[PDB]
């Protein structure tokens, strides 16, 4: 069966970009 | 007509004050400025903001320049990128270090990043990580800048994460899997692995093989909240990307190495207050954890499967055999006195999805792990042939459905939430424990209401109100949740309702 998570914007939901921005001041 | 007043600065010079006609090409402005300071080759230069992240001005972003802004004349992004292509590869280690520092600064600017990327600049960085010597020991500062620049460049979305070599992957994973190195290197290494996992199923597979549960969990035990945040983020990423058929195994593996209590002791009860991005990761972890229940919640019992029918038989046996003429009377009514709506074929009641087999799992947990509570609830209601018995089977199925609704089993994680219930971090089987607490609550409320079968939905509504008014107090433990529920008896719910009316 397919993953229920397959269709989402993982970086957006995870705040990945914001966390990098926080880290890189 | 369309003017912006700026000052343009250059080290060693006095600012030029310009009224920039926004119709004039930037090249014309820059030639004017260079001529003003007797600088040849204006095509070698560009403008950038003096303040903030000091971004390069393009024919686009010039529109955002506010009156009174201070700009700086600077080396053009193209020339800067070419210079750094040379210098980041210098055999002079101070030249290389200085270049990497400048690259880490400039790589956040997409105008610069595109120039550098178009010369395979990212490969300069990955080749260095793949094959550079003494990086952790002698050149850890250079390596941190290298990883900063790498992540900044990749964050512009110009190139695919699948460009990375297995060698580069293995090296980054090596920095995470090692008896902890430099904090700056570990932070960036975790960050790179998270981004790789989120952006590619292929990279997920390779990374899952290179890092152990134990190694990841150990990073939660450092006092640095950003390390902890990226560690949980990487864990969350692995769960998000794991195939549906592997996610449960992964949860069991993390649980066996005490992920939950380590988060409880080192994050939730840690010295440093939880800031927003860690809270968000705890929210995502809880969402993913509750979603492990979703398959069973939507699995119907197969009423023709004798093994599954035998589970219900076992359930009934545990209770009824704890009670002799009385016991016989109970069994003559099949499953009626265990409270199932379908007296003769209770398996049919588990074809309702939600909660399907999850309800059965909860009942079996209560009966095996909390046998005394199970027996008490069933036997107080199994000889009751006044209309006042609380029907266990029906109640347990509806309660399981209610808990799934309250806790949002099946909901996807999203960007806007940072909420979690801390008490679920305090028990390995918190969902099942919560079920047991709530079925005791349901029976207490039922009795407080002198309820009959016709009252079933009204009692469930009171119980829903009790549970959902208790959770916002953020009980720290299941015991605290129980104490809170005691303060919300039926009579108190009545009082609260009256106060709304």
């Amino acid at each position: 069966r397919k993953s229920r998570y397959a269709e989402l914007d993982f970086e957006k939901i995870m705040h990945t970009r914001k966390r990098h921005q926080d880290m890189f001041q | 007509s369309d003017i912006v007043k700026v000052a343009i600065e250059w080290p060693g010079a006095n600012a030029q004050l310009l009224e920039i006609d926004q119709k004039r090409p930037l090249a014309s402005i820059i030639k004017e400025v260079c001529d003003g300071w007797s600088l040849p080759n204006p095509e070698y230069y560009t403008l950038r903001y003096a303040d903030g992240p000091q971004l390069y001005i393009t024919e686009q972003t010039r529109s955002d320049i506010k009156n009174g802004t201070i700009l700086q004349l600077a080396i053009s992004p193209s020339r800067a990128a070419r210079q750094l292509m040379e210098r980041t590869q210098s055999s002079n280690m101070e030249t290389r270090l200085d270049a990497m520092k400048e690259l880490a600064k400039l790589s956040a600017d997409v105008t610069f990043a595109t120039e550098f990327i178009n010369m395979d600049g990212i490969i300069v960085l990955t080749r260095l990580v793949e094959s550079g010597t003494k990086l952790l020991s002698h050149y850890s500062e250079m390596l941190a800048f290298t990883l900063t620049a790498f992540l900044e460049l990749m964050d512009h979305g110009i190139v695919s994460w699948d460009m990375v070599s297995i060698t580069f992957i293995k090296q980054i994973a090596g920095y995470v899997s090692q008896p902890m190195v430099d904090v700056s290197i570990l932070q960036r290494s975790l960050a790179i692995l998270e981004s790789m996992v989120l952006n590619s199923q292929s990279l997920y597979q390779k990374i899952a093989e290179e890092i152990t549960v134990g190694q990841l969990i150990s990073h939660l035990q450092v006092s640095n909240q950003e390390i902890q945040t990226y560690a949980i983020a990487l864990i969350n990423a692995l769960f998000l990307k794991a195939p549906e058929d592997k996610r449960q195994d992964m949860a069991n593996a993390f649980a066996q190495k005490h992920l939950r209590s380590i988060i409880l002791n080192h994050v939730i009860r840690g010295n440093r207050p939880i800031k927003t991005e860690m809270a968000h990761q705890l929210y995502v972890l809880q969402v993913l954890t509750f979603n492990l229940l979703e398959e069973r919640m939507m699995t119907k019992m197969d009423p023709n499967d004798q093994a599954q029918r035998d589970i219900i038989f076992e359930l009934r046996r545990i209770a009824f055999d704890a009670e002799t003429e009385k016991r016989k009377a109970m069994y003559t009514k099949d499953y009626k006195m265990l409270g199932f709506t379908n007296h003769i074929n209770p398996a049919m009641d588990f074809t309702q999805t939600p909660p399907g087999m999850l309800a059965l799992d909860n009942m079996l947990y209560l009966a095996k792990v909390h046998q005394d509570t199970y027996i008490r609830i069933v036997l107080e209601n199994s000889s009751r042939e006044d209309k006042h018995e609380c029907p266990f089977g029906r109640s347990a199925i509806e309660l399981t459905k209610m808990l799934c609704e309250i806790l949002q089993v099946g909901e996807l994680p999203n960007e806007g939430r940072n909420d979690y219930h801390p008490m679920f971090f305090t028990h390995d089987r918190a969902f099942e424990e919560l079920f047991g607490i709530c079925i005791q609550l349901l029976n207490k409320t039922w009795k407080e209401m002198r309820a009959t079968a016709e009252d079933f939905n009204k009692v469930m509504q009171v119980v829903r109100e009790q549970i959902t008014r208790a959770l916002p107090s953020k009980p720290n433990s299941l015991d605290q949740f129980k104490s809170k529920l005691r303060s919300l008896s039926y009579s108190e719910i009545l009082r609260l309702r009256q106060s709304e009316r």
